[PDB]
């Protein structure tokens, strides 16, 4: 019993059009759009049902579209996108309406920029365990750093052997400006990799920190010399050592 | 601001207790939702509710007296995984949106058996010219400030070896400006006289 949303991240321009596609709990009747703005603060836009609009707050501009047709997702339409538009979408759908429990998708983080010019992949970096850790604590601490990106459409994983780990890993809640200054700032993000003394220093040992980054599609036109900064992984990696 | 919560942030050592409170200053607003959200996901219902009295799930347990509209939640032996924002919110008598309060963020932190604080240097693996500063191994009251435009310095953050039972913290600096050094990377912070700084 879960309500899903695609995509999960949104990087769009201000004119625009983009979809967002709710999945609700296949009996209920009631499908509801919130908005959550700097992590935080939730707001109802619009909720739908008997296949029409019905409640909207003061939040809720017209101009954007909702539907459901038969067969198909739950949506709400952006148009034209503005930069205050920025913000986590979140569908919810409850069975009985009004009183009853609202379940909510996972939500769409959607960032609408002047320009998609300044999108810029992350660079990654694997700082080694100190050999003092090592020497004071019998444990290793890896730290991984995730630097110049923009926007902050970003997700850290650790690969040992190549497989995930999770046990022993913990990542910034959130990325950090560079520049807080800027409106315009890129992000770093960190995070560390604990892991016995003795399996950092097995030699058999491989790890890697691995960033999965939001950017561009096929769909969107590169001009510039430097790679377009697509959608893609950057990863940094390391053997143990003795 | 329809629904009001406190307090805005609490922090709960593992198998402690919390108390949220939450109100309305709309007495058409008589119905509550206990409602958290951890990090990258979406809000879920702890419980509802309607009638004055107390209700229990689990190691939760919601009062309400609509009298004075005062609702709360109070947890019990709290767990890791309740690190979250926990939000009140609430519908009107007479199908609606939600509206929901500001939240309040809970984080629910270990306690360090036997603390070793430390700051350490660790070098890039593939450029030894660059590296960070490790503050770790502190007490979980300990408090990491922020701080120079060209000095990043990243807030405490609590990992778990599941294997061995054992938790630590560890905040993370790092500059290109010529006189940061990790003997001086957490001065901002008030740090154990003990700290160990090795080389």
């Amino acid at each position: 019993p879960k309500v899903l949303q695609i995509p999960s991240h949104q990087i769009i321009d201000m004119g625009q059009m983009v979809t967002l596609n709710c999945d609700p709990v296949s009996n209920h009747l009631y499908f509801y759009w919130y908005k959550q703005i700097l992590g935080q603060q939730m707001e109802f836009l619009v909720n739908f049902y008997n296949g029409k609009v019905m409640e909207k707050s003061k939040l809720f501009k017209d101009q954007f579209s909702v539907e459901r047709p038969d067969g198909s997702y739950f949506t709400l339409k952006i148009q034209p996108t503005a930069l205050e538009d920025s913000a986590v979408y979140f569908c919810a759908s409850s069975f009985w309406g009004a009183y009853a429990e609202q379940f909510f998708g996972p939500g769409t983080r959607l960032t609408v920029l002047e320009d998609l010019r300044n999108v810029t992949p992350p660079k990654v970096s694997l700082f080694e365990p100190s050999k003092a850790e090592i020497s004071h604590t019998q444990k290793a601490t890896l730290v991984c750093l995730a630097t110049g990106f923009y926007p902050d459409h970003v997700e850290l994983s650790w690969w040992v052997n190549g497989k995930e780990v999770h046990s022993g890993v913990c990542t910034d809640p959130q990325p950090l400006k560079e520049q807080p200054a800027l409106n315009d700032s890129r992000y770093s993000l960190s995070s560390r990799l604990r892991v016995s003394a003795t399996f950092w220093q097995n030699p058999r040992n491989h790890f890697r920190c691995q960033v999965q980054f939001y950017g561009l599609s096929e769909n969107d036109e590169w001009t510039q010399d430097r790679a377009k900064p697509v959608t893609q992984i950057v990863s940094a990696e390391a053997w143990g050592r003795a | 601001q329809k629904v009001q919560q406190s307090p805005e942030s609490l922090s709960v050592p593992e198998g402690g207790m919390a108390s949220l409170n939450c109100t309305s200053s709309d007495r058409n607003f008589q119905y509550f939702w206990w409602y958290r959200q951890h990090s990258g996901e979406g809000p879920k219902a702890l419980m509802s509710i309607f009638s004055d009295g107390d209700k229990k799930e689990g190691r939760f347990t919601a009062h309400l007296n609509k009298a004075s509209l005062h609702v709360s939640l109070h947890i019990r032996d709290s767990q890791p995984s309740d690190s979250a924002l926990y939000f009140c919110a609430a519908s009107e008598q007479n199908a609606q949106g939600l509206t929901f309060g500001l939240g309040t963020r809970v984080s629910v932190f270990p306690y360090i058996q036997n603390p070793d604080p430390a700051v350490y240097q660790l070098r890039d693996s593939k450029s030894s010219d660059k590296s960070v500063c490790l503050f770790t191994d502190f007490d979980s009251q300990t408090n990491v400030s922020q701080s120079d435009s060209d000095v990043y310095i990243t807030d405490k953050c609590v990992l778990d070896m599941r294997s061995m039972d054992f938790k630590s913290n560890s905040a993370v600096a790092w500059s290109n400006k010529s006189d940061f050094a990790c003997a001086n990377a957490f001065n901002n912070s008030i740090i154990p006289e003990d700290t160990f700084f090795p080389s």
